[PDB]
């Protein structure tokens, strides 16, 4: 159950939804495992608000533990397009896809909680079979990292050859430490 | 000044009769009121005289005197009112502007949107400036107008249909008192 | 299965449910185990009331088992970054993470009920695979555990080396004992 | 699916829901068994009526086969500290937490039904783990079974030894022997 809450217009008061009234506000949540609906669904949202305002910044809270790669690409395509800024404010756990949304976030709006934590490591696509159709598969999974990893570097701007060799193994960064190796920009307090 | 007055308060009765008899009631006036005087001019004080009160009104039609109280309307004022003085400065102020034959033709003389939390005394501001004008008080509450059958109790109801003959308290109010000041309570539950 | 109340608003009578009615009064319900979506809602309620009133205080009931660490952390952030004070008010149960989170309200405005039980323990976290990741995730486990005993230390005032003694093993706090160690306050008791 | 009633209201008529419009007449229903999720709900209902009418008796229903001991401790908390009287009335069953929120309720307005059957046993817990564990858990238990007791005896107004060996065993009480053991008033009357 979502608590309705009823916004203030000229006409009269109007019921909506808690999720409805902070997307008029520009504030978009994202929680939960990534999937295509979900993906689908912050993507709408997005579009929307462009559309209402093309300059208005649009919040986009990620609370999301990773998911799917190929479902966050769709979001992070949607978020580099969009004219307005999007505000990446990490409000908790960031996995590599998390740590990969909120490193699109244009430079100079993402921000971070003090106690929040952001998880890297590299992705997992692990299949069995023949070892012929494992060829293409293991070639495609590198190729994303590559990408990934290619357009991380382009936002963060840290040497592609220390982000691998970190990426290798599972990486746990603090939000104090996380500003420092340019995950985030600046950190909101106030 | 007679003709013009007559049309600005004496507003039952039209120009042509009006007018004579502004400038007949004078010459009787100015004659009898004189005890040695020999003040045999008709000057325009005669004319705020007698077009007062044949207006059945409190001294409010007089030229040069309500420069006076103009002149200390915010000070009477604030020796019945404590707080809120701002609000004394952008009313009185408005009233001014009003009363200096500066304003439009097709427009009130102010419309103002008094706004303060309950009991700060707005309507006591309201009270002690109709005293103070000359004016008289109309009081309406819009507490018993938020239905849409009741919205025709202002200005009437249609013909044939129930509550023509009496008609609208607000028309009607304003015909009998055309210099009075509109008061209405609580104009956003309207 | 949520009743329905009539608000005899100003111009109409509107229907809403008894969480939405409380939640225009400033009034959040924290119930059950702590997880990502759950967050977001009594996120979404503390952003969207301080827009509406920032001046007024929000008010937030606990009666959470425990939850995820992760998720409990949000709230924790959200709450001090909001200008409006948060109470903190424990009905029926606490745990790990609805205990901190009830330390977390303004100081004098968090309350306790007389019979209210407060668990505090440390963070459990379980982890499997190769040896060297395991090792990553120590430290991590270890990390979070540090981090809560020092932002607890700052609300209820008591040394880290006390409050690690009792929270290394399972803790258990009665309402008016946990007045004296500064978890909350006493109910005011007037009516 | 739940009935809707209607409700005659000069206004207009007023839909309803059968437990909602009986909320409207401070009356809930405490029905299944006591858990986090549905405590909270009551306890909503609880404070909602308070604010409406404190002068204003609310009516509570106690009709349920007992459930987790923590969740039914902030019902009797609020119980109490909520100025209108909250009457009990049990009908068809009562068990722990079920008695304990019975006797709860104000003093002259606690009833039971004619065919009402009481239930009351001591709180059973487990816990499982290592040994330094199990002390700590395990004490707490006693804890708790002493609070109610006290609690119980208080409302009841039975000897705290008493209270002990009967709870120590489940005992169930018939309506009639609940008036004479103090956890009710008396019996509802037609
Ligand atoms: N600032 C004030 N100075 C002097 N008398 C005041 C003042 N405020 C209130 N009063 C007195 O209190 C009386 C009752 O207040 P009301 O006039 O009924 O208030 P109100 O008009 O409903 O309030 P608002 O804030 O204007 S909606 C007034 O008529 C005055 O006699």
């Amino acid at each position: 159950l979502v608590p309705m809450v009823i916004e203030q217009t000229s006409r009269g008061e109007r019921s909506f939804d808690i999720y409805s009234r902070l997307l008029k506000e520009r504030v978009i949540f994202l929680t939960g495992q990534v999937e295509d609906h979900m993906a689908n669904l912050i993507v709408a949202q997005m579009l929307f608000l462009e559309a209402e305002n093309p300059e208005k910044d649009i919040y986009l809270y990620i609370n999301s533990p990773g998911g799917v790669i190929t479902a966050g690409m769709s979001i992070y395509d949607t978020m580099q397009f969009i004219k307005p800024d999007v505000s990446t404010i990490c409000m908790g756990q960031a996995a590599s896809m998390g740590a990969f949304l909120l490193t699109a976030g244009a430079k100079g709006k993402r921000f971070c909680l003090p106690n929040s934590r952001v998880m890297i490591h590299q992705p997992l696509g692990g299949y069995q079979g023949q070892a012929t159709d494992i060829e293409i598969h293991a070639r495609e999974i590198l190729k994303v990292k590559g990408r990934m990893n290619e357009l991380m570097a382009l936002h963060t701007g840290q040497s592609l050859e220390q982000i691998e060799r970190d990426t290798e193994r599972d990486r746990f960064l603090s939000a104090p430490e996380a500003v420092e190796y340019g995950l985030v920009d600046s950190i909101l307090t106030h | 000044a007679a003709v013009e007055l007559a049309v600005k308060y004496i507003n039952d009765r039209h120009l042509p009769d009006k007018a004579i008899d502004v400038i007949d009631e004078a010459g009787a006036r100015a004659r009898l009121m004189p005890v040695s005087k020999r003040k045999k001019t008709v000057n325009v004080a005669d004319i705020e005289s007698v077009v007062a009160r044949i207006a059945r009104i409190p001294e409010k039609s007089v030229s040069q005197s309500d420069r006076d109280t103009l002149k200390n309307l915010g000070d009477r004022l604030k020796m019945l009112v404590f707080g809120q003085d701002k609000a004394i400065e952008a009313l009185t102020e408005a009233i001014k502007m009003a009363r200096a034959g500066l304003g439009h033709e097709h427009k009130p003389v102010g419309s103002f949107l008094f706004a303060g939390p309950t009991g700060v005394g707005k309507t006591e501001v309201t009270v002690q400036l109709s005293k103070a004008l000359g004016i008289e008080l109309l009081r309406f509450d819009m507490s018993e107008y938020m239905e849409r059958h009741t919205v025709s109790r202002l200005i009437g109801a249609p013909p044939g249909y129930v509550g023509f003959d009496q008609g609208g308290l607000l028309t009607d109010a304003v015909i009998k008192h055309p210099h009075a000041v509109l008061l209405l309570d609580e104009i956003e539950k309207a």
